[PDB]
DNA sequence: GTGTGTTTTTTTTTTTTTTT
DNA sequence: CACAC
């Protein structure tokens, strides 16, 4: 065991090279000391440390080879190293007379640059076993978690003594050992009786999740493959299914197969899976980013000038979509749906929904579904949806198996993974009618309930709903009542905020500023691509694993991203007087009106017209609701209605 | 088994066999090769006496598609015959050769034969910036009188395009056609496995009888032929696959 | 080898100092626990609640006068398995003698006891026998710290903080904790073995075992000395007379739906609950639930298919739910502020209009009382409205006032058999039966099928549903007033439409309601103007707009029904002459005005007239049917036919 | 003392198919 | 795997 020693010392020394991560533990324990010290308080440190893999190559070139060839020798000792480091600048506190007992092992977390080892579980071939790789993904499965011993202590209530006994699993250390039984020993060695002593043993939370590969980089003609991922200890619950993530841990085997005389000549293999060592949530679809996107000062102060420009509104509108001609309410709505109004938690169990759910109907090829995949592309959580692909119960909740236990389990749905989010539905019309009813329960009251197989319960999807649809004949006839127009119940109609008619009317000049904007968006040209070449995708840009006035006629897409969050988190509207009087007039006006005869306005238009003031006020970044947010959201709803302005 | 190859009113047979190392990863389904093996055998433990289960140990794949995906998504071309391409696409005529190259044995039907080069050719993906893309594969139905060789020209292109899935019109479902939830028989799970035109992923599905196309089945391609992908969420499944096709 | 590791505990200290806290504590008669020891003693309780607020002023008043404490409330959140037992120890070694004339008819572990002692006794001379938790006739439990609001809650009393299923970290086995959450699935009362007590064929002894482990095997083998050296081999018989048993009962609780991070899923967790705790939860319990956290073994074969990955459960010690004075009080609400008027408002005060709806919902909350049959007690209600109008919001309102009251829609009651394969139970409820002694809100009333409809048939003219599953022909009671929320199909009601054209319902189960009423939105220029008003003052101040009296509780209702239930207002002979001339001219105006036919009066409109008039005089002391209180009941029960007839 | 035996599952959810 | 047959 002198390599482990040597390993250990040299790790100590790169330590103490970079002081940083010094600090870092220095900071990690005063926080807990302080916490510690501190009352409904709950928020504890990790015993966990990132390192950057390039500083270590510099400083010992051997040790980092070790470290991503046959990480099974060299991390222990590192993990040891870092133990006796924190224990030695420990501020040596008094015991708990837990700590003691309740082994405290500081985990090793990577970061940094990869090559060969960034993989995906579709590459993830069986050379790399027992090396260190980076894999990015989906989270589709999720284990429950579940507690699991490591360490046992007992009390001899014969002699006073306490006896510890450590038990390790393949799944647990990285270095094979004995499996141990996991019997608590209830007798000494000396003929006395012990008793477990629970509380003082030694229990860590685990879990098993499941990540597959991108669908789109999946090749033509395969389905996505997929591995499995054992988080430990902190990592536990820290993603969810549908997450995209990047995992970075050791590529183990475990197994028999066969080779037990029960399988001499049957060719089952080996079982192969991923102890996390760090993870690291990338979103947003933007390789490489994550969903909460870290805002700078410098950004910051850009947004706040921004919201100073009279028209950011209408900036900000016509940013979503350029490739996208014309349809200027409908972008204006879009924005709105992104950053929606106040959800009102009111008391004895009544609820008022923020979110803000558009039907938009018109005719084929109408980019109907492209705005659909913009918003896909651009939302931070969004969930696409088509009518004829998708059933009720893999909707809301699906009631499977769980393999880990061997028991029933719930999974969530589309909408209830889109929980916060938007759903962007697809062929609305083409919905099944017996599922179309979970749907209309989720956007009346943003809560599914499930009463079958023994299980009662009540999910939360307070997501925004966002549809496109087609007439019930090939075209819309404006001929109809736009009731007989539409295959959907108006009840289900109702509970949408706005309902979008769009027409395929043939122009001459707008049929001629359409086609030439469409040219121009097919000549365009990517910056690292030449003419008539085909447009590959590698999607390798993860060069390194972690996180390692003024007035434009266009801002950029990730801008407009921070800028949406910024004030989603940011600013919270209180609706005004001054707009309470605009509203009430608007709503008395369009109620009581001729023309608005066909229309099926109710009390729920006075909803929406509350959730677009409070959108419009979230738009100005004002922390008030104002005239002009109710001015602007009854002109888009009596554009949404009548379509003459 | 070859369908060609099957005896007279009898179901095709299937066989297991393992590939190994460098030969792994080396076709796809719906590829017709040629193996030269060992007829091994293994007595699995899942209805007789002494009965034992036959299979193939590989050691030769001799394929004509290439490997997974379309060549690994990338150029296995020797230089000799990419040379010959060169040459080839030189020819002034080069677009009449193409359409009298298409279906000989089918007189006439010159603009038809076209388009079908087109077709095959099929434009080029842009992906744009903002995020949204445009397709480059081309439709194309064919309509008109009983008896005109419009079976046999969707025959023909299935059998010259090196992706192609020919599907007859009743004989088709919907969840059979994209995607099938399919609960596994042992883990219990649910798990989704392609359908025929998913099989047709990068190349072209002839689809004969098409006013036969159940109304349920026929609405559940109109994502797909335009968004060339797939949206499924069915028993806690939830994924966007590509089918550009 | 087994090492070793050293702990600060001092297990001994610990012991002696709590001997001295139990002897020597006196709250702020002579000591309470030991008080409570003499009552068990005295057979007057088997329940030792260990009050953890006691401990830590115990400690409190010790630090002052010598630190003889080792903070024990911090040192039992630790592991307090090992401290149930040195308290129930403790209580063995400080039990007081009986201090009451207790009837010693029913004995039995006391025969035991002495027959044994005499036995040993009589051999003893040369002319511990039995298990400490055998001997005991109590069980201990333990209650958790209130509120500190001071520095000692610096992070510790894990138990004074309410936790939640998701923040229970594997970490916390063995800590005493507590959750906040809400009950899905109760087990039954089954007696657990706490300790066999197996007696001989010969040799005559009877021997113990104690046994936590789920799961024992029998000893069978006459293992005691004269057997042993006789060699007679004798087996064991298990004897339940003199075996020690438990009250056992396993609730499965989830978490709240606010416990519930976005895109998640809501987890559920295992509760063993045993002794005199038993039967204190349902179901429907949202509770703060403090207990021990332990791992449940996989104790047998699958525990080497599983590993180190074991189950954990929740050893529940203390339960708190969350859910003539008042008679006065109500008397006084009667007397200042007008029911019928003011109540009406304060059912819907966020809901402007349709006051008269209100004071039908008042009168079906009260519900008549005619149990004599030779009829029905329950007031039924449809609501068809029109699409757009706040009929779910008058529903989920009604749910959440009515005691009992449930709310669902027509698509989602009906019931369910043998849900799980494993424990194979019996006979599930559903929703109707939820509210027996309730009012059951039925949305999407039209939007219900078929069998729902013959489900909620047999109720209404039965108070009790009934399934057939095996030919069992078991019936579940559900005497539940109906409150139908349909709507018009094709959307919008339709004024020229008949009415009973406008809703997909069969006329006989609409007229077998006893009343009915149309409230439809139609757009004007004030009544829209001040319902925007009102929902912009309550989007303001997240309240109403207070402008009259909006009393909240609805126990003033739960009064009034239990005080005139046993007062059953008596129909006047006057009474029931003015409804047969009532009967008579409804009737005659019925067929003259035969526009739509749904207007006939029938002998059912008569029923409902009856409990109407029984309600009303309900609500207003007790035999108030009279002139006033029949001309009130055919001015409401006009008013509802004229509604459906409206323009 | 050599060699066993468990724990161990068919629900709910898709997809098809014939009637209705 | 390991305790019970
Ligand atoms: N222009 C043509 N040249 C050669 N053969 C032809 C031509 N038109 C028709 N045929 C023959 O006519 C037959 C047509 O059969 P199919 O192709 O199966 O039917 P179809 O023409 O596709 O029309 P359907 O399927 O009945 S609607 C084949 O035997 C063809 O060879
Ligand atoms: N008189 C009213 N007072 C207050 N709020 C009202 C009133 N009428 C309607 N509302 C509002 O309208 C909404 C409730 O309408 P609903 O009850 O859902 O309509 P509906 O007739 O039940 O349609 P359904 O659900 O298809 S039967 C809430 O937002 C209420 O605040
Ligand atoms: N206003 C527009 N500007 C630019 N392109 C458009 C517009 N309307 C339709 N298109 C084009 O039509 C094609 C198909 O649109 P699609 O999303 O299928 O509409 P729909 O869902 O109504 O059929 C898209 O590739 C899109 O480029
Ligand atoms: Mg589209
Ligand atoms: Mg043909
Ligand atoms: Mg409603
Ligand atoms: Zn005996």
């Amino acid at each position: 065991d002198a390599v482990f020693g040597d390993r250990v010392r040299r790790f100590q020394e790169f330590l103490d090279t970079f002081t940083s991560y010094r600090d870092s533990v220095r900071s990690i324990q005063v926080y807990n000391s302080n916490n510690a010290a501190n009352s409904t308080s709950l928020n504890i440190l990790p015993h966990r440390i990132i390192i950057s893999l390039d500083d270590l190559r510099e400083f010992d070139r051997s040790f980092w080879s070790g470290i991503l060839v046959e990480p099974a020798y060299f991390i222990p000792p590192a993990e040891k190293a870092l133990t006796d480091l924190a224990d030695s600048m420990d501020d040596v506190p008094h015991p708990n007379a837990s700590a003691v007992s309740s082994r405290h092992p500081w985990k090793l977390s990577f970061k940094g640059s990869f090559g060969a080892h960034a993989l995906s579980p579709r590459t993830l071939t069986a050379q790399h076993l027992n090396k260190l790789v980076s894999v990015e993904g989906i989270v589709t499965k999720t284990s429950l978690v579940r507690p699991k011993l490591i360490r046992s202590v007992h009390y001899a209530a014969k002699t006073g003594r306490f006896h510890y006994r450590d038990y390790t699993d393949a799944t647990t250390t990285l270095t094979t050992r004995i499996p141990t039984p996991a019997i608590y020993p209830t007798e000494d060695t000396e003929g006395n009786k012990l008793t477990t002593e629970y509380g003082y043993s030694t229990f860590i939370d685990h879990q098993r999740i499941t990540v597959q590969e991108m669908p789109e980089m999946a090749p033509a003609g395969q389905l996505p493959r997929s591995i499995d991922v054992i988080l430990d200890d902190d990592l536990v619950d820290k993603t969810k299914p549908g997450d995209r993530v990047n995992v970075v841990g050791v590529f183990k085997s475990l197994g028999a197969g066969g080779m037990n005389q029960s399988n001499s000549n049957t060719l089952i293999g080996f079982k192969t899976l991923i102890l996390g060592n760090t993870v690291y949530p990338l979103h947003a679809r933007s390789t490489g980013v994550a969903a909460r996107q870290m805002l700078t000062d410098f950004d910051i102060r850009n947004i706040n000038k921004l919201s100073k420009k009279k028209d950011i509104f209408d900036i900000l509108s016509q940013s979503l979509a350029p490739s996208i001609y014309g349809h200027d309410h409908i972008k204006k709505a879009i924005l709105l749906m992104l950053m929606g109004g106040v959800e009102k938690n009111l008391e004895n169990g009544s609820h008022l929904r923020g979110d803000i759910n558009i039907l938009m109907v018109g005719d084929p090829s109408t980019a109907k579904s492209q705005l659909l995949r913009f918003v896909l592309n651009t939302a931070s959580l969004a969930i696409a949806t088509t009518g004829r692909g998708s059933s009720g119960v893999g909707l809301t909740a699906a009631v499977t198996t769980d393999r880990e236990t061997g028991e029933r389990r719930l999974e969530a749905g589309a909408m209830v993974l889109a929980d916060r989010g938007v759903v962007c539905i697809d062929e609305f019309d083409k919905m099944t009618d017996v599922d179309r009813v979970a749907i209309h329960e989720v956007m009346e009251q943003q809560t599914v309930t499930i009463a079958k197989a023994g299980i009662h319960t009540t999910l939360n999807a307070r997501c925004s709903v966002i549809a496109a649809a087609n007439p019930v004949f090939g075209q819309y006839d404006v001929n109809r009542d736009p009731h007989q127009n539409i295959a959907l119940p108006d009840s289900l109609l109702s509970r949408f905020d706005l309902l979008f008619v769009v027409t395929d009317d043939i122009n001459e000049i707008r049929d001629r500023s359409i086609s030439e904007h469409v040219l121009r968006t097919h000549r365009y040209l990517p910056p690292g691509y030449l003419e008539g070449e085909p447009v590959r995708e590698r999607l390798n840009l993860s060069l390194a694993v972690g996180e390692d006035t003024e007035i434009p006629k266009l801002v950029t897409i990730p801008f407009l991203r921070k800028y949406v969050q910024y004030a989603k988190e940011r600013v919270i509207p209180q609706l005004t007087q001054e707009a309470i009087n605009v509203i009430v007039k608007n709503y008395t006006d369009l109620r009581n009106d001729d023309n608005t005869k066909k229309s099926p306005i109710t009390a729920r238009t006075l909803e929406t017209l509350i959730r677009l003031a409070t959108a419009h006020a979230k738009v100005r970044l004002s922390k008030t609701v104002n005239k002009v947010d109710a001015k602007v959201a009854a002109n888009l709803l009596r554009f949404a209605l009548l379509g003459e302005d | 088994e070859i369908p060609e190859l099957v005896p007279v009113g009898e179901m095709p047979r299937n066989l297991t066999m393992t590939c190994d190392r460098y030969l792994t990863n080396k076709v796809i389904p719906g590829t017709r090769v040629t193996i030269v093996g060992i007829y091994s055998i293994y007595n699995s433990k899942n209805s007789g006496v002494a009965i034992r289960t036959p299979y193939i140990k590989i050691l030769g794949i001799q394929s004509d598609v290439e490997t997974s995906s379309i060549w690994n998504s990338v150029t296995m071309f020797t230089e000799e015959e990419e040379e010959e391409f060169l040459q080839l696409s030189r020819n002034p005529k080069l677009y009449e050769i193409l359409t009298n190259s298409i279906a000989p044995s089918i007189f006439g039907n010159e603009d038809i034969k076209k388009a079908i080069v087109c077709l095959l050719m099929g434009g080029s993906k842009k992906i744009l910036p903002d995020g949204m893309r445009l397709r480059g594969d081309i439709n194309v139905l064919l309509l008109g009188d009983p008896g005109t060789a419009k079976s046999q020209l969707l025959k023909f292109v299935e059998k010259v395009s090196p992706i192609a899935v020919y599907t007859s019109g009743k004989g088709s479902s919907a969840a059979g056609l994209t995607a099938s939830v399919q609960r596994d028989p042992m883990t219990r799970e649910f798990y989704l496995e392609g359908g025929a035109m998913v099989l047709a992923d990068g190349g072209v599905v002839c689809i004969d009888e098409f006013d036969k196309m159940r109304d349920e089945d026929r609405v559940a391609i109109h994502e797909a032929m335009e968004q060339q992908t797939i949206s499924i969420a069915k028993a806690g499944i939830t994924t966007v696959l590509n089918s550009r096709t | 080898a087994l090492p070793s590791i050293q702990l600060p505990v001092d297990y001994n200290n610990l012991f002696n100092e709590i001997t001295d806290f139990l002897v020597t504590f006196k709250q702020d008669k002579g000591p309470k626990y030991m008080a409570m020891l003499q009552k068990v003693a005295n057979r007057e309780l088997n329940s030792v609640i260990i009050d953890l607020d006691d401990i830590l002023q115990y400690q409190n008043e010790k630090f002052l006068q010598g630190t003889q404490a080792d903070d024990l409330v911090s040192a039992i959140q630790q592991n307090a398995n090992h401290f149930t037992e040195l308290f129930c120890r403790a209580i063995d070694n400080n039990m007081p003698l009986p201090t009451k004339e207790i009837d010693y008819k029913d004995d039995v572990l006391d025969v035991i006891l002495n027959q044994r002692r005499l036995r040993n006794e009589r051999m003893l001379s040369d002319r511990e026998l039995f298990p400490p938790n055998l001997t005991r006739r109590y069980f201990l439990y333990f209650k958790p710290l209130s509120q500190n609001c001071a520095r000692r809650y610096r992070k510790k009393a894990i138990s004074s903080k309410p936790l939640s299923v998701r923040q229970i970290k594997g970490d916390f086995l063995g800590q005493l904790i507590t959750v906040r959450g809400i009950i899905t699935r109760v087990s039954d009362v089954k007696p657990a073995v706490e300790v066999i007590a197996y007696t001989c064929d010969q040799c005559g002894y009877e021997v113990f075992q104690e046994v936590n482990s789920r799961t024992f095997t029998p000893l069978s083998e006459c293992t005691s000395e004269e057997c042993s050296q006789n060699q007679t081999k004798g087996q064991l018989f298990m004897s339940t007379r003199a075996s020690k048993f438990s009250a056992f009962q396993e609730c499965k609780i989830q978490e709240l739906s606010q416990q519930v991070p976005v895109g998640h899923i809501p987890r559920s967790l295992n509760i063993h609950v045993n002794g005199t705790l038993v039967r204190s939860l349902s179901p429907g319990d949202i509770v703060d639930v403090t207990g021990i956290f332990l791992p449940a073994p996989y104790t047998g074969f699958k525990a080497l298919k599983a590993g180190l990955l074991t189950e954990t459960y929740l050893e529940a010690q203390f339960v708190r739910q969350h859910k003539s004075d008042v008679e006065e009080r109500v008397m006084e609400l009667i007397t200042s502020g007008d029911v019928y008027n003011r109540l009406a408002k304060s059912i819907a005060p966020e809901i402007y209009g349709n006051l008269d709806v209100k004071k039908a919902l008042l009168l079906l909350l009260v519900g008549g009382v005619d149990k004599r049959v030779g009829i029905r007690g329950d007031i039924n209600v449809c609501l068809m409205g029109d699409p757009g109008v706040a009929k779910s919001q008058l529903l989920k309102a009604i749910c959440k006032i009515s005691p009992r009251g449930v709310y669902t829609t027509g698509k989602g009651t009906a019931a369910v058999m043998k849900d799980p394969v494993t424990d194979e139970m019996i006979l599930e409820g559903g929703a109707l039966v939820l509210a027996d002694n309730g009012i059951c809100c039925i949305d999407e009333f039209d939007k219900m099928d078929e069998s729902d409809r013959t489900a909620i048939h047999e109720v209404m003219e039965q108070q009790t549903i009934s399934i057939s599953k095996a030919g069992i022909n078991t019936t579940l009671n559900a005497r539940t007033s109906i409150l139908a929320a349909a709507n018009p199909l094709y959307g919008r009601y339709n004024p020229r439409l008949s009415p009973l054209d406008n809703i997909n319902l069969p006329a006989a189960l609409l007229s077998r309601f006893d009343i009915l009423f149309l409230m439809l939105d139609i757009p004007s220029r004030d009544d829209d103007e001040k319902l925007a008003e009102h929902v912009t003052y309550v989007h303001m101040h997240n309240k109403q707009p207070d402008l009259d009296f909006t009393p909240v509780e609805p126990s003033k209702m739960r009064e009034y029904i239990a005080y005139a239930k046993t007062k059953r207002p008596v129909m006047s002979e006057a009474v029931n002459d003015y409804v047969v001339q009532a009967y008579i001219r409804l009737r005659q105006d019925s067929k003259r005005e035969m526009k739509f036919s749904f207007g006939q009066a029938t002998p059912r409109t008569l029923l409902g007239i009856i409990r109407l008039s029984q309600a009303l005089a309900k609500l207003r002391l007790a035999d108030m049917v009279d002139i006033d209180d029949v001309e009130e009941a055919l001015r409401l029960v006009r008013v509802s036919k004229e509604s459906l007839y409206q323009e």
